[PDB]
């Protein structure tokens, strides 16, 4: 159902907390990928360190944290949670 | 009203007093306290005979002020004004105060000079400094 | 009721001045001996002069004047402060119009037919019983308590102009007399279609008006003054108040109601004023309703409009706002307003004159100069020294101080004040030069600007749709306004309902077509107001007015249009056709004309957006309530919702980056500019200013981390 | 304990007028009658008037 996601609502956050313990490890989770990624983009990021991504199509403009949604949604990174 | 337009009333019935000036609450108070002419006309369908004027109430109360130790006529009456300085739109152009300027005209016998003394307009209100002002009535027991 | 009237409390404040320049002569005349003693060289006026002077500049009674419409101004007059329900505040002072605010019962209107005795004492007029001479009624005609003198002595101007003001509840007639006052001078001025008979009186009495003195006849009558040649041979000429700029920015102009050939009347009206139609308020228009809620644009309060209100102008009001700078007398010179600007684009300074004040006509947006002007140089950047010899621009000296046109206004330039040192003119002590721009702005009606009637119903503009898509008589004549419905059953507010059906019955006329008598719901009715054309007035007083039996007969009694078509019933309903669609609505609609107002809230005033702007000194937080770029706050209780969400990232830069962090705000719009992550914040300056103040509080606080055991934050 | 100036700013408002925090005048009040304390204990005053 929930005929298609416009937007910021996709991934619906019901998908998303499967991934993750609680919606606020959720939030910690896809924003420092978001960190990863905006480096990654602009260029390789601190001392030492070579930073990757993104693991899932790019959209057309789609912003970093856009696509660490998509790619917590896909189970293609893990966590330690706490 | 000679030129009032023509407006159905429902109200089958008759109001035989107009309204009076609405704006009479601010003019007939100024008028007493300055003392004008218009005032004085209130004795030409008299009540109590005497035209008493706010400023000259309150220097006659005054009237005289006595040293202790030896008399001093300092009797106070009869003020004079003059006519007002600059127009409404001079002084909300120029940014000064519509004022009259009074001077106590009373033991010496030196008329002595007081200050820019405001005025109020047709509209019944009073430019302070440029800006149009309206003094609101107080109510106490 | 003592009713401190105002020359009364003037002279009270001369007491003072007196009795205190009085105690100087006291003590002064006896440290010099006698016969060099006189009552002029011993009294110092200061104190009387001082009081006064410190009266209208100090005192709370004192007021800025309220005029946005004539009515404004004259119930700012007769207001009352009542700081020291009855039925002695019947027919003396009503408590009807008290402001809607947490000082209700400490303000109120006085009334209509209030007059004050010289004591101070509140008469009401009233008629002995039914004697026709009038009396003074108050406490002492209390003593003795027998007839009234007429219907709405309760009731004060801005409320007797409510019409079926009987009808709704008292918090909503309250409301409709702040709505009332609320409103702006419009373009066109129309007159109200239905009404009281206090229009009339209310508008010539408010001063804004015209009046003739004597009786006459017009020699000249042009925009810019009116001659009267009267027949005892005196000649009288009214300057007429051309688009000047009100108190509150309303533009105040006066049109010539008369043509040079009539003759006029003593007390006539000659020309009208803002708010004025031939010689009575118009504080708003007449429009077309609709009451069918209409696909959700109208919801819970919002009103949808025909565009066509655009078109014409009919809501467009004019607005006006001054503009000031100075000159010399600064802290390392005396500066000097040239049209020369420091390093800027010959384009920029293009509307700029020799002087370097903006041309009168020229159109002014967002940013561009009016007023040029240079200050006196630190003349004390390296880098910035080596482009200047590189092109050969110079060090010349200067800090641009410019007169700019605040974020989010645009208009006009109208006129220009130049007070000069040259000329001789009065101004304040080292201040060279002074002069005052004045822009005028022409605001068409726009999607939420508050709209109001006069029965206290008020709402923001949802959509303004074309005129094509609109529910439609048969006619094709769409609706101006289309109203919603669902606020009745709570608040009731009937006569919004009434004024809507006798808006219909006086715009297309009626005729009872009396046969074998007249019918019973015109018994009570006399014979003038029978078979009345189009487009005619109406009036209804507050308690002697129209009542509900004479209402449906009018609605039984409608001129067709032009094709002998009926539009409206006699339930006041018809069948719109839906402009999308083209289906006609299923079910009959209420239509009408119903007076509203446009209130002085406005959207170009009300928007405001800041990205970077200015910070205060003391407290480095953005500081808002200037001319450009005013910060938001978030108070406690909204950092209290954001600890809820448990959102510790989103409160932390609220607090620390967006407002406090010297070194933070900075970092961030270079990072966003640059696209890079943003930092993590510092310590809010609001938190180190804290530990300052403990100290000089002789606390001695330190911040200890796990070693290294204190920290100093420099 | 003197407070930092910028904390207790003097600066010149709009118009030529100037403006002022509260503890000047209130850090005046305090170094004015501790200097004619000293002034007070040098010139042997009587204790009435160094006590007041
Ligand atoms: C700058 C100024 O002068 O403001 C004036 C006053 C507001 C202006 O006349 C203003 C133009 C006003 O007429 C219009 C305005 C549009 O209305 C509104 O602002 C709102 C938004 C609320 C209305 C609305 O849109 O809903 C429309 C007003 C219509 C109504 C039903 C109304 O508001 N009634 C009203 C409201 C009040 O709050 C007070 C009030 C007050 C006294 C003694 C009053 O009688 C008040 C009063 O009758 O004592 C207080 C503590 O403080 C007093 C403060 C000020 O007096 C000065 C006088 C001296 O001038 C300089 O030094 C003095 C200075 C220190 O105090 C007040 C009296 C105070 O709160």
């Amino acid at each position: 159902a929930y005929d298609t996601p416009l937007g910021i609502t996709n991934p619906p956050i019901d998908e998303l907390l499967s991934r993750a313990s609680s919606k606020y490890a959720l939030v910690i989770y896809a924003a420092k990928r978001a960190r990863q990624i905006n480096d990654y983009y602009n260029q390789l990021g601190d001392g030492i360190l070579e930073y990757v991504g993104p693991l899932v199509e790019p959209g057309l403009q789609e912003k970093p944290l856009s696509i660490a949604l998509r790619e917590i949604h896909g189970d293609l990174l893990e966590h330690t949670e706490g | 009203v000679p030129g009032a337009p023509n407006r159905v009333s429902f109200a089958k019935l008759r109001e035989p007093l107009e309204v009076p000036g609405l704006l009479d609450v601010q003019t007939d108070s100024f008028e007493w306290l300055v003392g004008s002419d218009r005032w004085r006309q209130a004795a030409i369908d008299r009540g109590e005979e005497n035209p008493v004027g706010g400023l000259e109430e309150v220097l006659a109360e005054l009237s005289p002020i006595e040293d202790f130790s030896g008399s001093m006529s300092l009797s106070f009456s009869d003020p004079r004004f003059d006519e007002v300085k600059a127009s409404v739109d001079e002084c909300k152009d120029k940014d000064m105060t519509y004022a009259a300027p009074l001077f106590v005209t009373a033991i010496k016998s030196q008329t002595v000079f007081m200050g820019d003394f405001p005025m109020m307009t047709e509209k019944g209100t009073f430019i302070i400094n440029g800006t149009e002002r309206v003094v609101v009535s107080q109510l106490v027991r | 009721r003592r009713l401190r009237t105002v020359g009364e409390l003037i002279q009270n404040q001369i007491r003072v001045g007196l009795s205190r320049m009085e105690r100087v002569v006291r003590e002064r005349m006896t440290t010099q001996d006698v016969e060099a003693i006189t009552p002029q060289t011993l009294i110092n006026i200061r104190p009387v002069v001082a009081a006064i002077k410190e009266f209208f500049g100090t005192s709370q009674l004192s007021q800025f004047m309220d005029q946005n419409n004539p009515l404004s101004g004259l119930t700012h007059k007769r207001r009352l402060l009542a700081l020291g329900v009855h039925p002695s505040h019947y027919g003396r002072m009503c408590p009807i119009e008290t402001p809607e605010g947490p000082n209700i019962g400490l303000i109120g209107s006085l009334s209509v037919y209030a007059r004050v005795n010289p004591f101070g004492f509140i008469e009401t007029p009233y008629r002995k019983v039914v004697t026709d001479q009038i009396d003074y009624l108050t406490a002492d005609e209390e003593d003795r308590h027998v007839m009234d003198v007429s219907p709405r002595q309760m009731v004060s101007v801005a409320t007797a102009m409510i019409p079926f003001l009987e009808h709704d509840d008292a918090n909503r007639a309250l409301m409709g007399a702040n709505m009332q006052r609320q409103a702006v001078p419009l373009v066109r001025s129309e007159a109200p279609l239905v009404g009281t008979g206090m229009e009339l009186r209310a508008a010539i009495d408010a001063g804004d008006v015209v009046v003739a003195d004597k009786t006459g006849v017009i020699e000249e009558v042009s925009a810019d003054y009116i001659t009267v040649m009267a027949d005892d041979g005196t000649r009288q000429s009214y300057r007429l108040r051309k688009f000047a700029r009100s108190n509150h920015g309303t533009c105040a102009n006066q049109r010539p109601i008369v043509d040079a050939g009539q003759r006029v009347e003593a007390g006539q009206v000659i020309a009208d004023g803002p708010c004025t139609q031939n010689g009575e308020m118009a504080l708003g228009k007449n429009l077309l309703v609709a009451i069918m809620p209409w696909e959700g644009h109208n919801y819970e309060d919002a009103i949808i409009l025909s565009n066509r209100l655009v078109e014409e102008d009919v809501l467009t009001s004019i607005h006006i706002e001054e503009h000031e700078i100075d000159a010399r007398d600064t802290k390392l010179g005396a500066e000097e307003i040239t049209r020369d600007i420091p390093n800027v684009s010959d384009e920029v300074l293009a509307d700029l004159d020799e002087r370097g004040i903006v041309r009168i006509g020229a159109e002014v947006r967002d940013g561009d100069i009016l007023v040029g002007k240079v200050t006196p140089k630190g003349e004390t950047t390296p880098e910035e020294r080596l482009l200047r010899a590189i092109f050969g621009e110079k060090a010349r000296e200067v800090r641009d101080t410019s007169l700019k046109v605040p974020h989010g206004e645009s208009g006009k330039v109208i006129g220009i004040r130049v007070f000069s040192r040259e000329d001789d003119d009065e101004l304040p002590a080292g201040v060279n030069e002074l002069v005052r721009v004045y822009v005028a702005q022409k605001r068409k009606i726009s999607d939420g600007d508050k709209l109001a009637g006069r029965h206290g119903n008020k709402g923001v503009i949802g959509k303004i749709l074309p005129v094509e898509d609109m529910p439609f008589l048969p006619d094709g004549t769409p609706v101006d306004i289309i109203l919603n419905t669902h606020g009745v059953p709570r608040r009731m507010n009937i006569g919004q309902i009434l004024e809507t059906h006798l808006g219909w019955v006086a715009k297309a006329g009626w005729n009872i077509d009396v046969a074998a008598g007249v019918p019973d719901w015109a018994s009570k009715l006399p014979e003038e107001l029978y078979s009345a054309p189009a487009d005619s007035t109406v009036a209804t007083p507050v308690f002697d007015g129209a009542q509900e039996g004479e209402l449906a007969g009018l609605l039984g009694s409608t001129l067709p249009n032009r094709d002998g078509e009926v539009m409206v019933d006699a339930d006041g309903k018809s069948t719109l056709f839906d402009g999308r669609s083209g289906e006609p609505f299923p079910y009959p609609v209420t239509v009408g004309y119903m007076y509203i107002l446009k209130l002085h809230h406005l959207v170009d005033d009300k928007i405001h957006a800041r990205s970077t702007g200015p910070y205060s000194m003391i407290t480095q937080q953005p500081l808002g309530g200037k001319a450009q770029f005013g910060g938001q706050r978030f108070g406690e209780m909204e950092c209290w919702a954001m600890q809820a969400y448990g959102a510790a990232y989103t409160l932390q830069e609220l607090l620390t980056i967006k407002s406090d962090d010297t070194v933070g705000r900075v970092k961030v719009y270079e990072a966003i500019v640059k696209g890079e992550n943003i930092p993590e914040p510092g310590i809010p300056e609001s938190f180190k200013v804290l530990l300052k103040e403990l100290q000089s509080l002789c606390l001695n606080v330190e911040v200890l981390s796990s070693d290294g055991a204190a920290i100093e934050m420099r | 304990p003197v407070i930092p100036p910028e904390l207790r700013p003097m600066v010149q408002l709009d118009g030529g007028r100037f403006a002022t925090s509260d503890l000047n005048d209130l850090y005046r009040r305090v170094i004015n009658r501790n200097n004619r304390l000293k002034r007070l204990i040098d010139l042997g005053a009587p204790e009435i008037i160094v006590n007041n």
